[PDB]
RNA sequence: GCGGAGUGAUCUACCCAUGGCCAGGGUGAAGCGCGGGUAAGACCGCGUGGAGGCCCGAACCCACUUAGGUUGAAGACUGAG
RNA sequence: AGAAGGGGGACCGGAAUAUCGUGAACACCCUUGCGGUGGGAGCGGGAUCCGGUCGCAGAAACCAGUGAGGAGCGACUGUU
RNA sequence: CAGCUUGUUGGUGGGGUGACGGCCUACCAAGGCGACGACGGGUAGCCGGCCUGAGAGGGUGUCCGGCCACACUGGGACUGA
RNA sequence: GCUCGUAGGUGGUUUGUCGCGUUGUUCGUGAAAUCUCACGGCUUAACUGUGAGCGUGCGGGCGAUACGGGCAGACUAGAGUACUGCAGGGGAGACUGGAAUUCCUGGUGUAGCGGUGGAAUGCGCAGAUAUCAGGAGGAACACCGGUGGCGAAGGCGGGUCUCUGGGCAGUAACUGACGCUGAGGAGCGAAAGCGUGGGGAGCGAACAGGAUUAGAUACCCUGGUAGUCCACGCCGUAAACGGUGGGUACUAGGUGUGGGUUUCCUUCCUUGGGAUCCGUGCCGUAGCUAACGCAUUAAGUACCCCGCCUGGGGAGUACGGCC
RNA sequence: UCGAAGGUGGGAUCGGCGAUUGGGACGAAGUCGUAACAAGGUAGCCGUACCGGAAGGUGCGGCUGGAUC
C-alpha cells in the first residue's frame, strides 16, 4: 500500500448483559515514512493526527518480527 | 495395504531417530501414501463410498497434523511440504 | 380423344464421374495453455484457437413488394427496393 | 442484442528531435557465410490530450439497420 | 437486502484552509470495506430524565435543563471575531 | 436423517515471567435540576433551599499475582502413531451353484381345472390340470439364523477370488495437548419417482372383467401396463425412531449373551470359577419425572459446544429467492 | 469549469384497483356418503406415485404411537 501497513487490534470487553467476555477485533491503518514491515510482524503503535483521509496511526517499532 | 516392511521404508526415509513412528513428519508421511493408495484404488470401484469415507477421515486426519506440525515449527513445516507435496 | 410403331433429357426433374467459384467485415464453440480452487476433483477467471445447414454484405443464385410494359425492347422483361 | 437509449467526429498548431508502434541504411563480431549482435538514418502507420480557426451544417457528396409491444401457425436453415 | 467501492484506497509535487486531511488537482501504484453484517430498505432528533418494576429489565424523551437540526421548498455566497 | 469439516467458542498436569482480564488504593471527571437520607422556609402539604449520598462508568498514577490470558519451557494421564493378535451379512468388482415359479418341445393321459364365505369372470376339451424327460430365462438366496454380528446413519446374509474401510484387546515402542464441538459449507442418504440404454420369470399401481352392495370408482377373485432388476446420472424426502445431538467424569447391585486378555482354583478337563477391557439385553437402589417410566447403554449428578421451542388453526401454506 | 430547478430515457422498488379464478375461516335445525376413534368392521399412521364425486383406494418401503401363538 505504498508507505501504508495496515494492523489488526484484538480487544476483549464484558457481555453488557450476559457478562461473558467478549473478543473483538479492528483494523487500523498506520503510517510508514520508510516501509518495512510484513506480514505477522506484532507492531507498537501510536495513534497520531489525520495524517490521510483513513489514517490516524504511526508505527513505532517492529517487536518480534514474524517468524 | 502398508505391509510391516512398506512402513518400515517410509519410517526410515522421514522419522527422526532410528525409532521414530508418531512425530508429525512420519505420520503424515504414512498417510500420505495410504491416501494415495486408497486414491488408486478409488479411480476404479466409483461407487465404493464406505471406503470413501475413510479417505476422507484420512484426510481430516492429516490436515490436523499438518496444522500442528506448522503451529510448532515452520521450518520442519516447509521442508516436510516440499518433501511431500501440497496443493 | 383411342390403338400400333417409332423420336426426344442440347429445355426442365433427379442422379453419376470430373473440374471451377464464393470481395470485405463481425461473432467467438470444442480443444489446448496459464492462474485460482481443493486431499484430489468438479468448478471459476484469463489467454490461445477459429467452429458453425452462424451474423451483415458485393460477385453469383433466386423471385417477396411495387410501378412501368401489356399489337412489349421481351411469347414472362425492366426500374426501385 | 447492433436490444433500447445516448456522447465524440472537420482543419491548423503543439506535446512530438526514438511521443508510440512497422520495417532497419551508415557504421559495430565471427565457427567468413546468401552469417550474427548492437545501431539508428531515411520512408511509411495510428491514436490521444491541450490550444486555436471556420461554416447553417465536419458520417461531410456517393455509400450506408427503422425500432418497440401483443397474439395465431410452422420449432429452426432449406424446398415448391 | 450478499457484494460494495475508481477520488474509490494509498503515495509524490502543487493548490486550498484558521487548522490536519482526497478537502481539490496532475501523475503513479492497485488497493479499501464486508457474515464481528459492508451495500440497501424501514423508523427515529439524542441525553440528564419520566413511567413501571423487588431487582435485573421493559416502555418512553412531554414540563424543566444540555447538545444538535431547521426557518415557504431547493441552491449560493457576502459582511463580520 | 447421518457424518466430515471452515470461522468461532471451549480446553489436561506443571515451572518462570508479563501484568491485558481481574482486584486494592488515590487523583480528575461523572453540570444543574430530578431521585434517596437529614434538616431548614412557606400556618400544614404539594412546593422550595441547604448538606451528604447516588452518579454502577471512564481516564491517569501507584500496589497484588490466586484464577483467566499472552510469552518461554517441561510431562504423559487425553488424542494420535507403531508392533502383535482377534471377530465380523462393513463396502466394491468379476466369475459361479442349486431348490422353486413361468414358458417352450416331446411322451403318457382324459375332462375337467382354477378360485371363494359362497360364486362368477377365466383356462380347457383344437387335448388343459396332473405326471415324466429335455431346454430357455429372470429374480430371490430354505436349513445355518437368534433376542446374534458389522456399519455414522440409510443399511448388510448362496459360494469363490481380487481390491478396500473401520473396531477391539495386549505391549508400552513413539509424538507430546496435536483435544472437543462446530454457524455457514460439503459429502453420504430406504422406498417411490425422473432421463438414456438393456432386461423382464414372479409380483403388481393404473386399467379391464366378475362378485358383494342401495351404490362399491374399494376390500375378495381372474387378468394385467409402468415399476420392481442391471449400467450410468438425477432427485434428497420417510413414524430417516431409542419419537432421546456430540464429548467427558462420577453415582448399589443381580442376571443373560458377543469379542479379547489373564493369574489363581490348572484340571477342580472345566474349557468351569474369579479378575479386567470393549459391546449388546432384562431386572432393580439412590436419584429424577406431571405421570408413564428412566435408572452405569440415565430421562441421575456436573462441565464444554451445537441445533431447536414460545397457545390452536390459517400453514410448513402464499409471495420472494435458491436448487 | 462546478452548478439548483427543468427536459429526455431505460430500469429498480413500495402500494391501490382489476373481469375472472385458487384456496381459507366462520355460519342453521341443507344434500351426498361413512374416512378416523373398539380388531371402528380391510389395523392405523409416515414418505412417494397413480387413480377416484368426496371423505379416500391401491402399489412400494417404513414404524408401533397395533395384534398373534
Ligand atoms: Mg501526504
Ligand atoms: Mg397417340
Ligand atoms: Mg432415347
Ligand atoms: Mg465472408
Ligand atoms: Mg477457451
Ligand atoms: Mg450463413
Ligand atoms: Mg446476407
Ligand atoms: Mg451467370
Ligand atoms: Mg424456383
Ligand atoms: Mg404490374
Ligand atoms: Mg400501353
Ligand atoms: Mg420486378
Ligand atoms: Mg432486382
Ligand atoms: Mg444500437
Ligand atoms: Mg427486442
Ligand atoms: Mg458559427
Ligand atoms: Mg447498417
Ligand atoms: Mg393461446
Ligand atoms: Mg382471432
Ligand atoms: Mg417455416
Ligand atoms: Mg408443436
Ligand atoms: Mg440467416
Ligand atoms: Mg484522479
Ligand atoms: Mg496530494
Ligand atoms: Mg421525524
Ligand atoms: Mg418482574
Ligand atoms: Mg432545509
Ligand atoms: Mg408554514
Ligand atoms: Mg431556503
Ligand atoms: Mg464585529
Ligand atoms: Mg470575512
Ligand atoms: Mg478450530
Ligand atoms: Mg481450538
Ligand atoms: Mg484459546
Ligand atoms: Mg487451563
Ligand atoms: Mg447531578
Ligand atoms: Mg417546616
Ligand atoms: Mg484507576
Ligand atoms: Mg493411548
Ligand atoms: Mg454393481
Ligand atoms: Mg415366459
Ligand atoms: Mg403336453
Ligand atoms: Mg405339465
Ligand atoms: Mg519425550
Ligand atoms: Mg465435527
Ligand atoms: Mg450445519
Ligand atoms: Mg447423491
Ligand atoms: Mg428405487
Ligand atoms: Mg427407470
Ligand atoms: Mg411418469
Ligand atoms: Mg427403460
Ligand atoms: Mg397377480
Ligand atoms: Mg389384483
Ligand atoms: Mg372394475
Ligand atoms: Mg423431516
Ligand atoms: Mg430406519
Ligand atoms: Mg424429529
Ligand atoms: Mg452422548
Ligand atoms: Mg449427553
Ligand atoms: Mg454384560
Ligand atoms: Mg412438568
Ligand atoms: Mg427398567
Ligand atoms: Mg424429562
Ligand atoms: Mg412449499
Ligand atoms: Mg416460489
Ligand atoms: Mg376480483
Ligand atoms: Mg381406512
Ligand atoms: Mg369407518
Ligand atoms: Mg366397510
Ligand atoms: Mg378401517
Ligand atoms: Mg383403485
Ligand atoms: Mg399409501
Ligand atoms: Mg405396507
Amino acid at each position: 500500500m505504498q508507505k501504508t501497513i495496515v494492523v489488526e487490534l484484538e480487544d476483549r470487553m464484558r457481555h453488557p448483559l450476559y457478562g461473558k467476555i467478549i473478543r473483538t477485533t479492528k483494523k487500523v491503518k498506520a503510517h510508514d515514512e520508510d516501509s518495512v514491515a510484513g506480514i505477522g510482524d506484532r507492531v507498537s503503535l501510536m495513534e497520531t493526527r489525520p495524517l490521510s483521509a483513513t489514517k490516524r496511526w504511526r508505527l513505532v517499532e517492529i517487536l518480534e518480527k514474524a517468524k | 495395504a502398508l505391509t510391516a516392511e512398506q512402513k518400515k521404508e517410509i519410517l526410515r526415509s522421514y522419522g527422526l531417530h532410528e525409532t521414530d513412528t508418531g512425530s508429525p513428519e512420519a505420520q503424515i508421511a504414512l498417510l500420505t501414501k495410504r491416501i494415495a493408495d486408497l486414491t488408486e484404488h478409488l479411480k476404479v470401484h466409483k461407487h465404493d463410498h464406505h471406503s470413501r469415507r475413510g479417505l476422507l477421515l484420512l484426510v481430516g486426519r492429516r490436515r490436523r497434523l499438518i496444522k500442528y506440525i506448522s503451529q510448532i515449527d515452520v521450518e520442519r513445516y516447509r521442508s516436510l511440504i516440499e518433501r511431500l507435496g501440497l496443493r
